[PDB]
């Protein structure tokens, strides 16, 4: 009865510290998810950019010769 | 000193340099960041472990509160309500007993 105060003292510090831990699981959970949709995105754009790379070598090399 | 304070194919030469700096730069990220997607992945493992553990205390907690409380509450128990109580608190819970 007092003990079962004690108990509700001990239910208010494990709520706390539950909620922090629910909280925390979903702000990570929720990194990890923003982290893999910006290696897509970069992955994505790996050949595009990688297409450009080859059409400016070709153009640095093409437009060079024609003004040579 | 005096003389040197005194003193198109710029843009081809800057602009193939600036565009593979995007390239390397957008690499080393990549690489750094899948690590890291691993690091927090293996992180989020110990942050469930642990979590879990504390969910199961939880639920323990709970259940010595709501059955001592509906105990608690203006009706007389029976006897049997008695000693199945204690039998539960005793043999379940023993070090929370004593």
């Amino acid at each position: 009865e007092d003990i079962l105060a004690k108990l509700k003292l001990r239910i208010q510090e494990r709520d706390e510290a539950l909620n922090f831990r629910k909280e925390e699981k979903r702000k990570l959970e929720q990194n990890i998810e923003e982290n893999k949709s910006m290696i897509a995105k970069i992955e994505m754009e790996l050949p595009n950019q990688s297409t450009k790379y080859t059409m400016y070598q070709e153009l640095r090399v093409y437009s060079r010769s024609l003004l040579e | 000193y005096d003389s040197f304070s005194m003193k198109l194919i710029h843009n081809l030469n800057l602009l193939v340099d600036l565009t593979e700096e995007g390239i390397r730069r957008s690499n080393q990220q990549l690489i750094s960041l899948k690590d890291q997607t691993t690091a927090l992945e293996y992180d989020l493992q110990q942050v469930q472990k642990s979590l879990g553990t504390e969910e199961q205390e939880a639920q323990h907690i709970k259940d010595v509160y709501e059955l001592i409380d509906g105990f608690s509450s203006n009706r007389s128990p029976s006897m049997e309500e008695c000693q199945e109580l204690f039998r539960r608190l005793r043999s379940e819970f023993p070090h929370e007993y004593e």
